[PDB]
């Protein structure tokens, strides 16, 4: 009953995640979107594709795979959205004011407004981008944030998870400690960092009700996996 | 009857 | 600014003492109730909560320092979670229960429609509180931390970004105030950092039971049988 | 707008 997860020393839990690491998939390579159809085309075929490499990347996640099925089920139903979106901004953070979807695929707010409703979420993902970028957020700060999504978001609804979240924290801790943060500057990078969380829930949240509208406006069939996992969140 | 609970136990 | 200035303890004392005051609502056990009616009662309630929570974000350190319209703006994006965080504060001490005001006690039963989801996240988020002994100290930093976060990264030039440094300062004090209180409290390094992160890790979960509920305010606004304030109806019309 | 009333008054 006792999970590997704990065991592991910090530096052993980052490179775990770090090596979990699902690649940067790229998008058909046609259609320069310009249409509603066009976009929400390529855009939910890379989802799609995104959400294959997700499901496998959070089975590598340590302590992940030590959930019930349900559990497992649970967490990622609720956090998946977010999950994209966290990888989407840390993805664009080196390229100011555009949003790295994939590297053929590099969109702007003004891409977003050839869908109805798109243009406001567009715009939240690139603040967060740029509060990342002047945060100087690392791939090994990154790598546990993602983590802590995964694992926090839906964990209310439902021990084992906040010892593992309490793992991730020391794994954070050890990260700044280790760049030469003193005390001070330790605890409040941590702050900084989990309230941008709050932002991306809200991002999520936001997403998912422009995904369900754009669902009855049916301008584009959604796969029967990414219908699902909208479905989750009622 | 979920694609999520087979693709988590492929 | 008097806000960068303050000590820890003097944040706290601040923060006690700006604590706005627990209404009543107009239950009355022999009243029947309806569904309507019972959600009368709470939009009744969150209306008059509302203009407390006016006063006393003028009260929260720095707040009174930015312009009027980024005042509108922070309170329009945070109010909701504002009312539910003092809610699940106020039901700590009730297991499976709300406790929307002293004489209004509801559990998930009292559900009546689609509010059964959210009382049972606002409760959720109690047992949590419980789970983690929350502190009075560390509620009043947590408040003041949803007022000032939630709509920071959603507001213009160069200028008008000096208007978001000065928050980002006046947060990492409630941080360090967070982390002075852990330390007071004989918690260890590891420990302190592992509570702050659990404490704000549930300001993720506040976010999302907001965002849900506010979907469920603008349905009740459809289906026009329960009654909305007019405050209310312009907080909810700010989130679209 | 109400709000903006009351956080002037
Ligand atoms: C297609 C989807 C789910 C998405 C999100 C992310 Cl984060 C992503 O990386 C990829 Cl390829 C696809 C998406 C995106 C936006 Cl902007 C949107 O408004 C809606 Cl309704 C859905
Ligand atoms: C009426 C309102 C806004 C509310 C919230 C809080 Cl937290 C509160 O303390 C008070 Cl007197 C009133 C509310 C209540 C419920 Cl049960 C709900 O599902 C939604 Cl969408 C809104």
């Amino acid at each position: 009953k006792n999970s590997l997860a704990l065991s592991l020393t910090a530096d052993q839990m980052v490179s775990a995640l770090l090596d979990a690491e699902p690649p940067i998939l790229y998008s058909e390579y046609d259609p320069r979107p310009f249409s509603e159809a066009s976009m929400m085309g390529l855009l939910t075929n890379l989802a799609d594709r995104e959400l294959v490499h997700m499901i496998n990347w959070a089975k590598r996640v340590p302590g992940f795979v030590d959930l019930t099925l349900h559990d497992q089920v649970h967490l990622l139903e609720c956090a998946w959205l977010e999950i994209l979106m966290i990888g989407l901004v840390w993805r664009s953070m080196e390229h100011p004011g555009k949003l790295l979807f994939a590297p053929n695929l590099l969109l702007d707010r003004n891409q977003g407004k050839c869908v109805e409703g798109m243009v406001e979420i567009f715009d939240m993902l690139l603040a967060t981008s740029s509060r990342f970028r002047m945060m100087n957020l690392q791939g090994e700060e990154f790598v546990c944030l993602k983590s802590i999504i995964l694992l926090n978001s839906g964990v209310y609804t439902f021990d084992h998870i906040h010892r593992v979240l309490d793992k991730i924290t020391d794994t954070l801790i050890h990260l700044m400690a280790k760049a030469g943060l003193t005390l001070q500057q330790q605890h409040q990078r941590l702050a900084q960092l989990l309230l941008i969380l709050s932002h991306i829930r809200h991002m999520s949240n936001k997403g998912m009700e422009h995904l369900y509208s754009m669902k009855c406006k049916n301008v584009v069939p959604l796969s029967d996996l990414l219908l699902e996992m909208l479905d989750a969140h009622r | 009857h979920k694609i999520l609970h087979r693709l988590l136990q492929e």
